[PDB]
Order: C-alpha cells, then sequence, then structure tokens
C-alpha cells in the first residue's frame, strides 16, 4: 500500500518548494514598478505564430514509427514458446515493415 | 546670485535642505532641485542603499549626503547652520512599534523647528494636509492639524501648504485600490456617497514648492492647493476597475506594513473639502491638472495592451 506512500510524499516536497521561494519575496516590500519593461530583449513582439510545416511533420513522422514499437514490444516474453518458426518468420516482418517505411519517405525529409 | 541659463551644471543661487526626501514626494522635489541647479542637502535616516537611486539627479558636487536621527537635538544643527530655505515634508502613516507617533508630528517639526530658527534660516517651509481639522478626527489626521496651531508659533515666517489627496506614480494613495483583488470591492463604509476628494496629480504640488522656493513675498501666509475639477463621485472606485480591466525593507519579508485596521480605512473617508479663501494655488501657480487623462498611464494590468476607454 505503500507507493502512493512514496509518491505524494515527493509532489509535496515540490509542491511545498515553489512558494518558499516564488511566494515567500513575491509579497517583499521592495519596489516592484509596473512598468511595461519585462519580456527581454525582443521588446514588442506583435505576431501570431505563424505556420512552419518542417516544425510539424517530424511530430506525424514520429507518432506512426511509435506505434509498432508497441507492438514490437512482447518479442522477449514470445522467445518462450511452443513452435518458434511462426515467431522468427514473423517477428521480423513488423522490422522490415518498419524499414521499409522509411525508405520510400526518404526521399523527401525536407530539412529536418 | 543666478548665473547663465538653469539647465543643468549652473548656480541659480539657492541652497536647500530637503529633510526626508527618500520615500515618495522627496525623491520628486529633489529631482527638480537636480536641474535648475542648487545645493541640495538630502539627509536620511538610516539607509545607506536605498539613496542611491536619486544620485544621478544633481550634475556633479551638487546634492551631498549626512547621516542623522532627529531626536538629537545636534543632527539637526550640524547641517542647516549654511542653508537659504528649508522645507520639511517629514513624517509618514502608521504609528511605529518604536517612534510612538504622537509628537513625530508635534516634537519632530519642532525638533528641526529648532536653530533652524535660530541660526538664520529663512523662508522656512512646512506641509499640512486639506482635511485636518482640530476637531475630533482623525487619529492619524489628528496630531497634524496640531503643528498648524502648535508649531505656527515658532517661525513667524512660514507659508506652511496644505494640499489635497495627491496621486502619483508610485504612491500609496490611489493604489491603495487596484490592490484591492480580494473579497471583493467593499467602499468606505459600503457608501458611495461623500467620495471624492481633490485629486491633483503630483506635478503640480513639487511644482508648487520651487514656485515659492524664491517665490518672492510669500512668508507666514500659508496656501492651499485647489484640485481639478470638481469634487468627485464613487465611479472613482468603479473607474479603478474601469481602466485596469480587474525602502529597508529586509531580506525575506517585513512583519507588519499593514493595510491598518485602524485610521487608514476612515482616513480616506473623512471627506471635509474646506476654506476657499486660501489665494492657494493659481496665485502660487500656474499649474492644476486632471483626472481622466492622467489615471492611464500610472494605472497599468494584466492586459498591458487594450484601453478603449
Ligand atoms: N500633503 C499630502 O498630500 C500627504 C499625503 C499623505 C501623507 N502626507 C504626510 O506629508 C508628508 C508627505 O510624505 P511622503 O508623501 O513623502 O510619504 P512618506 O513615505 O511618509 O515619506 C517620508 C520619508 O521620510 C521617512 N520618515 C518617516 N518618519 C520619519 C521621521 N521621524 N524622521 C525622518 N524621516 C522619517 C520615511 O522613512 P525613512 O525614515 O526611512 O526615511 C520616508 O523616507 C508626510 O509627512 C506624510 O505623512 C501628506
Amino acid at each position: 500500500m505503500n507507493l502512493m506512500l512514496a509518491l505524494l510524499t515527493n509532489f509535496t516536497l515540490a509542491t511545498l518548494l515553489v512558494i518558499i521561494a516564488f511566494w515567500l519575496p513575491q509579497l517583499n516590500v521592495y519596489s516592484e514598478k509596473t512598468s511595461p519593461y519585462e519580456c527581454g530583449f525582443d521588446p514588442m513582439g506583435s505576431a501570431r505564430l505563424p505556420f512552419s510545416m518542417k516544425f510539424f511533420l517530424v511530430a506525424i513522422t514520429f507518432l506512426l514509427f511509435d506505434l509498432e514499437i508497441a507492438l514490437l514490444l512482447p518479442l522477449p516474453w514470445a522467445s518462450q514458446t511452443a513452435n518458434l518458426n511462426t515467431m522468427l518468420t514473423m517477428a521480423l516482418f513488423l522490422i522490415i515493415l518498419l524499414a521499409v517505411s522509411l525508405a520510400y519517405e526518404w526521399t523527401q525529409k525536407g530539412l529536418e | 546670485i543666478p548665473h547663465g541659463k538653469g539647465g543643468r551644471s549652473s548656480v541659480s543661487g539657492i541652497v536647500a535642505t530637503v529633510f526626508g526626501a527618500t520615500g515618495f514626494l522627496g525623491r520628486y522635489v529633489v529631482n527638480h532641485l537636480g536641474r535648475m541647479g542648487s545645493q541640495v542637502i538630502v539627509p536620511h535616516r538610516c539607509e545607506p542603499y536605498d539613496t542611491m537611486h536619486l544620485r544621478p539627479m544633481g550634475d556633479l558636487g551638487q546634492i551631498i549626503f549626512m547621516d542623522w536621527n532627529g531626536r538629537d537635538k545636534d543632527s539637526i544643527r550640524r547641517a542647516v547652520e549654511h542653508s537659504s530655505v528649508v522645507i520639511n515634508l517629514v513624517g509618514r502613516e502608521w504609528e511605529t512599534q518604536n517612534f510612538d507617533f504622537e509628537d513625530v508630528f508635534v516634537k519632530i517639526p519642532q525638533a528641526i523647528a529648532q536653530v533652524s530658527k535660530e541660526a538664520g534660516v529663512e523662508k522656512f517651509i512646512h506641509i499640512s494636509h486639506l482635511n485636518a481639522d482640530i476637531k475630533s478626527s482623525s487619529k492619524y489626521l489628528r496630531s497634524k492639524a496640531v503643528g498648524e496651531k502648535e508649531v505656527r508659533e515658532t517661525f513667524p515666517e512660514a507659508t506652511i501648504i496644505k494640499p489635497a489627496e495627491i496621486f502619483g506614480r508610485e504612491d500609496r494613495f490611489l493604489n491603495y485600490f487596484a490592490n484591492i483583488r480580494w473579497f471583493g470591492g467593499v467602499p468606505l463604509i459600503s457608501l458611495g456617497k461623500k467620495t471624492v476628494k481633490q485629486p491633483v496629480y503630483i506635478v503640480d504640488v513639487t511644482k508648487g514648492i520651487i514656485n515659492a522656493i524664491k517665490d518672492p513675498d510669500a512668508r507666514g501666509k500659508t496656501f492651499a492647493f485647489v484640485g481639478p475639477s470638481r469634487y468627485l463621485l464613487f465611479d472613482l472606485v468603479q473607474y479603478v476597475f474601469a481602466v485596469a480591466h480587474r525602502i529597508g525593507r529586509l531580506f525575506e519579508i517585513s512583519p507588519f506594513e499593514p493595510w491598518t485596521t485602524r485610521d487608514k480605512v476612515e482616513r480616506i473617508h473623512t471627506t471635509d473639502k474646506i476654506l476657499p479663501h486660501l489665494p492657494g494655488l493659481e496665485d502660487l501657480g500656474v499649474e492644476a491638472t486632471p483626472l481622466e487623462l492622467k489615471a492611464i498611464e500610472v494605472l497599468r494590468r494584466h492586459r498591458t495592451y487594450r484601453w478603449l476607454s
């Protein structure tokens, strides 16, 4: 029953330590002028964040290579079986189904 | 004797002294003597480093610092001995856990109304407040109108000043509001009746002094400080939330520097507009400044951009 005793112990030191740092001098009596001088060294910066694509694909591109290496995960439990040939013949398919899915897209990464 | 032009690195013949001159007001006067030329001897109490943000104010060899306590009758006698005019802004809000606050408007302004009178200052000055009346109010607001009585005895020439509730940049008057993110705005006392006072903008008061600083011909003759038009509404407390869109402290924190459940809540609603017959401002002018236009600047909050007011 002692796991949650070992988790909420950990946060409660951390969720404590924000206030004793952030908050404690935050109410101190120093000046702290409201002037809009903050947001350093790009003073104003008025724009939307524009769509920039080769930022985007490197999200998608991963998400799919991700899945099957969940599918690929239960090899070391499956190395203990009865008929094993249906493993080696089958196990090696996923991989090559992964590696193929590279080679195609590999004609165009662009600047990744 | 005045030389040249008033830019900086000039003379203009007046010395001064300004006691206090650390917190909101005094910092903002000396900055007008670090321009037209002076010799501004600013003493200060306890603060070694809180006085630095001041120093690029006079050119070079103009302002000069000393150290003093103020209950020692010598500390006020060592400086002033060479001076022309000496004004006095000293005094504060809440009773200190050390200074019992009773005579710090009585003994202190007299303690510096000691040898100053003797030693040959001239055009000595002191501060009053538009709302202080010797009838019964208000525990802090009282003892201030004693100085108008008790202290005026000494130095027959004063031109002691009587301004209103003032709104500066870093000031605590109009800033007690909008710090009120809280269980809710509760006016004083939950009534929209007698707000508001004459909210003059801090420039005009600090341009009054230096307009009387060599006036000439105002000594003994006290003045009071007009506000803008005209009286004001409850909306002033709504106006705060209309646009806002809803020294020597410590290392960590200060134990008590509160909202003071005491005179503070009742000092703001005491209103009492008072005698017009005081000259009191355009004569010392020429200044008067509004509110509606000058209250965006000092108020900037978490939108920081939109106004459309
Ligand atoms: N005319 C008005 O509209 C108005 C409005 C509010 C208040 N007042 C009163 O009129 C004067 C305006 O003061 P202010 O606007 O500049 O605000 P302030 O913060 O009270 O400035 C006073 C400065 O002198 C210091 N001080 C406090 N008690 C002192 C004492 N016994 N001896 C020497 N220094 C002392 C204060 O702290 P340090 O000792 O560390 O320097 C502060 O540095 C004050 O007396 C104030 O109580 C006037």
